[PDB]
């Protein structure tokens, strides 16, 4: 029921090989609808959904001098926390920034979001509040006093709890077909022998979405967590998702395990046996 | 759509 | 800094059926940095017509990838994914298993 509109930015600097790479995407719940490239040859703001790309050129135009006025934003921030370390200019080193709003089943706002990460760390990140700033080491302080003084978290609230969540709103009517759908997940169960005493039971869920599922493996109600072998959600390139979850159950046993698959398209829970 | 505020580090 | 190993996932859009048109996808996520090489094989022969999704990262900062191509699974024809990484002293190669 609930929904999110997400934005990913990547700022790569590559020492010795010209301009920093800039990667920057943008995700609706767990389709990406946009893109950016600072190494492709168009330079603007290209689609990647069919519900997005009927846009008008003034939603492209608007799109494309933003998200390259964010290209040249990280590329001094690149320069900015190298001096905050004291880092040389051979190192290769990476900046990424989130932010995006999260909203409820009545399509109001609930969450916003605007953090940073340096070479894969937390950097600044603002807090549920919207007025404060978490800042893990000591270079973070200054940009949070620079923020503080500057009072860049009421821009970005009035931004978060604006803007995004109005065009959050406006992308899910215009892909009504696509984003507020609801596809249960097609489940089935396979069987293989290791051995003469030992088979994988394997528990698949396919063509499903959103991404958010759970599987689990029970035997007589007991949770086999410690012992099942249960892989992360991952695309299949149509816009659904995929898992499994195998657990080795001894040649005889099969009717002790069974699997439990939750997701907003089943009705009910589902309880799978080999049987 | 993205944010139009030129927020620097 | 922060380097963590790409984890790799071999498998196929559809239920892989012999003659049937699919796509064999490579997911490879939670690796930093971003910096990565992934080759689809078939028969241990890099295939060339491989695309690839836009740089993406999850809740955690690591980030995934989608590497895929189109083809048709056959019985004998082996395909497998090649990945290579700083964390990694040499190209990790999975194995395509139609059961996983």
């Amino acid at each position: 029921g609930s929904h999110s509109m997400r934005y990913f930015f990547t700022s790569v600097s590559r020492p010795g090989r010209g301009e920093p790479r800039f990667i920057a995407v943008g995700y609706v719940d767990d389709t990406q609808f946009v893109r950016f490239d600072s190494d492709a040859a168009s330079q603007r703001m290209e689609p990647r959904a069919p519900w997005i790309e009927q846009e008008g050129p003034e939603y492209w135009d608007g799109e494309t001098r933003k998200v390259k006025a964010h290209s040249q934003t990280h590329r001094v921030d690149l320069g900015t926390l190298r001096g905050y370390y004291n880092q040389s200019e051979a190192g290769s080193h990476t900046v990424q920034r989130m932010y995006g709003c999260d909203v409820g089943s009545d399509w109001r706002f609930l969450r916003g979001y605007h953090q940073y990460a340096y070479d894969g760390k937390d950097y600044i990140a603002l807090k549920e509040d919207l007025r404060s700033w978490t800042a893990a080491d000591m270079a973070a302080q200054t940009t949070k006093h620079k923020w503080e003084a500057a009072h860049v978290a009421e821009q970005l609230r009035a931004y978060l709890e604006g803007t995004c969540v109005e065009w959050l709103r406006r992308y899910l009517e215009n892909g009504k077909e696509t984003l507020q759908r609801t596809d249960a997940p097609k489940t089935h169960m396979t069987h293989h022998a290791v051995s003469d005493h030992e088979a994988t039971l394997r528990c698949w869920a396919l063509s499903f979405y959103p991404a958010e599922i759970t599987l689990t493996w029970q035997r007589d109600g007991e949770d086999q967590t410690q012992d099942t072998e249960l892989v992360e959600t991952r695309p299949a390139g149509d816009g659904t998702f995929q898992k499994w979850a195998a657990v080795v159950v001894p040649s005889g046993q099969e009717q002790r395990y069974t699997c439990h698959v939750q997701h907003e398209g089943l009705p009910k829970p589902l309880t799978l046996r080999w049987e | 759509k993205l944010s139009h505020q030129l927020v620097l580090l | 800094m922060i380097q963590r190993t790409p984890k790799i996932q071999v498998y196929s859009r559809h239920p892989a059926e012999n003659g049937k048109s699919n796509f064999l996808n490579c997911y490879v996520s939670g690796f930093h940095p971003s910096d990565i090489e992934v080759d689809l094989l078939k028969n241990g022969e890099r295939i060339e017509k491989v695309e690839h999704s836009d740089l993406s990262f999850s809740k955690d900062w690591s980030f995934y990838l989608l590497y895929y191509t189109e083809f048709t699974p056959t019985e004998k024809d082996e395909y497998a994914c090649r990945v290579n990484h700083v964390t990694l002293s040499q190209p990790k190669i999975v194995k395509w298993d139609r059961d996983m």
